[PDB]
């Protein structure tokens, strides 16, 4: 089978930017009557892919004009002239020159922008959760930007580990903002021993770590 | 709700010669009260079902649509038919890469072109339902068959036109047998 | 208007078979052949094969030869694919997706997709939760429910700005949980109503959770 090498696997860059993103094949996507089918698809996360260039070089229609395609015989080129918000996905190449057709592994486009210090807010579990003998204590650290973050959960001012779960969201389309949900899990029994239940947030926005907390029963 | 949509289906063809007869035909359940069909381009509609064009002109060329009302309640309308005047320019020429005697399993590159001033083409293959468009928008476009099968065999004809007035079409292409074994 | 219409998500057992469909509509249904690509989570895209309409012609990738069949149903316009003796490297969300029989702009307009989970674990309904309001944020917590996914709306769809509803976390228990969260404004926390409406198709489980603010 042809193997399509994509390069790089992942990218940040600016708005405004240039991008561009390679596909080499294992052998020739010359055929024998010398024509080349090599298409590239967008993908936006949660959705499926679309069109944007085939036949190596053709926009398809509606696609705007900064995607273009370029290359012959094993490499080939996409790019993005100048980087939209909008276009935060995973771009994949396609050879359809020889069966089985094969897809490049993906290169994920993300936008790098200005430091965004996350809004944080801690929920404690309802009284209905707690009937069923499980507690769940959620933070929430929203709209912040760069992805990394770190969370610390206390309960009665003690570090807590092994007992949390985090989720984080996939670069927002409009403000390239990501985030964050950490859940921490407790029996009915261990979460009625214990009072202060706090959430400590550490991202590059904030100057000093933000502590959003509760007392139980109150 | 609404009742379910009727056809709406043009015969001869929808790809009809300047001064060629065709029939439009809206067709919904046997006995409803009433049939309304409309050109989307136009500001008035006809109260008929079936719509008989003596002689094709410019003018009637466009898009289509039918409803039929039964006991106060409208259908949906009917899927798009796409009327086609063609013979309104010189013919396209139409050829095949390598040729038009081809092995089963390879590629097959139609390709039509004509005088700068014409952006779009589309093929028509005698027998089947409908003509295959292109998104090129040049004064020559390929058209490739990726694999080729006994089944692509057949006579195919090229028209052009520009999207200026994407519903006048060319006279046809002089045909070309595509005879693949 | 083009679509492509799919079947809703499955779970099977290891070495059973799932049929997925895909329904046309918007186009001639002969003038596309219709192929199916699979994404196995946080992977690439995979081809499978495809099917010409017209006269039923296939053509498989090789890697599923023998276990893959592709039928059509012109009178309704539907291609059908069916992938027998699944594995867990089988669990993908599997797209159909159509190819012009003339040209090669392949793949223009695609299904939504249909994820097919590949496990022995039981089917499960999720609790939902509130997530009080203490800018103001409230939420839905969706708990304990197998396999993904889930859909979460806010307001039957009327209120989508400031939504997220993020990834699930497949607990150690073999469960899965996710959160929705919305951020409002606090002066409407006394006259704006919020419900989340949590749909979990594989099990039934359709919730509406009103969230309110916990009264002291
Ligand atoms: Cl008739
Ligand atoms: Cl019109």
């Amino acid at each position: 089978d042809i193997q399509m090498t994509q390069s790089p696997s992942s990218l940040s860059a600016s708005v405004g930017d240039r991008v561009t993103i390679t596909c080499r094949s294992s052998q020739s996507l010359e055929n024998s009557n010398g024509n080349t089918y090599l298409n590239w698809y967008q993908q936006k996360p949660g959705k499926a892919p679309k069109l944007l260039i085939y036949r190596v070089s053709n926009r398809f229609s509606g696609v705007p004009s900064r995607f273009s395609g370029s290359g012959s015989g094993t490499d080939f080129t996409f790019t993005i002239s100048s980087l939209q918000p909008e276009d935060i996905a995973t771009y994949y190449c396609l050879q359809l020159t020889h069966v089985p057709w094969t897809f490049g592994q993906g290169t994920k486009v993300e936008i790098t922008r200005t430091v965004a210090a996350p809004s944080v807010f801690i929920f404690p579990p309802s009284d209905e959760q707690l009937k069923s003998g499980t507690a769940s204590v959620v933070c929430l650290l929203n709209n912040f930007y760069p992805r990394e973050a770190k969370v610390q959960w206390k309960v009665d001012n003690a570090l807590q580990s092994g007992n949390s779960q985090e989720s984080v969201t996939e670069q927002d389309s409009k403000d390239s903002t990501y985030s964050l949900s950490s859940t921490l899990t407790l029996s009915k029994a261990d979460y009625e021993k214990h009072k202060v239940y706090a959430c400590e947030v550490t991202h590059q926005g904030l100057s000093s770590p933000v502590t959003k907390s509760f007392n139980r029963g109150e | 709700g609404p009742l379910p949509k009727p056809s709406l289906q043009a015969l001869p063809s929808s790809l009809v010669p300047l001064e060629k007869p065709v029939t439009l035909r809206c067709q919904g359940p046997p006995g409803v009260d009433l049939y309304r069909l409309e050109k989307l381009s136009s500001s008035r509609y006809q109260d008929q079902a079936v719509l008989f064009i003596p002689a094709m002109k410019r003018s009637l060329a466009g898009r289509y649509r039918c409803s039929y009302q039964n006991g106060s309640l409208w259908s949906l309308p009917s899927d798009q038919l796409e009327l086609v005047a063609t013979g309104v320019f010189a013919k396209p020429s139409l050829s095949a890469q390598p040729g038009p005697a081809v092995s089963s399993g390879g590629d097959v590159t139609l390709q039509c072109q004509t005088r700068y001033g014409f952006d779009q083409f589309a093929l028509y293959k005698e027998g089947d339902p409908a003509p295959y468009k292109n998104p090129e928008r040049w004064y020559r476009a390929s058209f490739p068959i990726i694999t080729v099968t006994a089944a692509h065999s057949g006579t195919y004809r090229c028209y052009s036109f520009s999207s200026r007035d994407p519903y006048l079409w060319s006279a046809p292409s002089d045909p070309l047998e595509l005879v693949v074994t | 208007q083009v679509q492509l219409v799919q079947s809703g998500a499955e779970v099977k057992k290891p070495g059973a078979s799932v049929k997925v469909s895909c329904k046309a509509s918007g186009y001639t249904f002969t003038s596309y052949n219709m192929h199916w690509v699979r994404q196995a989570p946080g992977q690439g895209l995979e081809w499978m094969g495809g099917i010409y309409p017209g006269n039923g012609d296939t053509s498989y990738n090789q890697k599923f030869q023998g276990r893959v069949t592709m039928t059509r149903d012109t009178s309704t316009s539907t291609v059908y694919m069916e992938l027998s003796s699944l594995r867990s490297e089988d669990t993908a969300v599997y797209y159909c997706a159509r190819g012009t029989v003339v040209g090669d702009w392949y793949f223009d307009v695609w299904g939504q997709g249909t994820l097919v989970t590949v496990s022995s674990a039981s089917t499960k309904g999720p609790s939902v939760f509130p997530l009080a309001p203490s800018t103001a944020a409230l939420g839905c917590l969706v708990k304990d429910y197998f396999p993904e996914p889930v859909t979460v709306s806010w307001n039957s769809g009327a209120l989508t700005s400031g939504v997220h509803t993020f990834p699930a976390v497949l607990q150690s228990s073999g469960l899965y949980s996710l959160s929705s969260v919305v951020t409002v404004p606090s002066s409407s926390l006394g006259t704006q109503t919020y419900i989340c409406n949590v749909n979990h198709k594989p099990s039934n489980t359709k919730v509406d959770k009103k969230v309110e603010p916990k009264s002291c």
